[PDB]
């Protein structure tokens, strides 16, 4: 590519970053920012691990 | 030197546990 800086839109350079998230098999690994809390047993809950 | 191995080489395919289940 010969990027000039007079160059129509489409001509110009653009950054590309791909994420993509992958699961194998493991335990577990990175995340969002959730906030996890306590667990209690025998009540029917709505739970995530 | 050649060997016969007879039933050799069996790991477990990945986590997640299990019980009594003839598993394919």
């Amino acid at each position: 590519y010969g990027f000039q800086p007079t160059n129509g839109v489409g001509y110009q350079p653009y950054r590309v970053v791909v994420l993509s998230f992958e699961l194998l098999h493991a335990p577990a690994t990175v995340c969002g920012p959730k906030k996890s809390t306590n667990l209690v047993k025998n009540k029917c809950v709505n739970f995530n691990f | 030197a050649y060997t016969n191995s007879f039933t050799r080489g069996v790991y477990y395919p990945d986590k997640v546990f299990r019980s009594s289940v003839l598993h394919s």
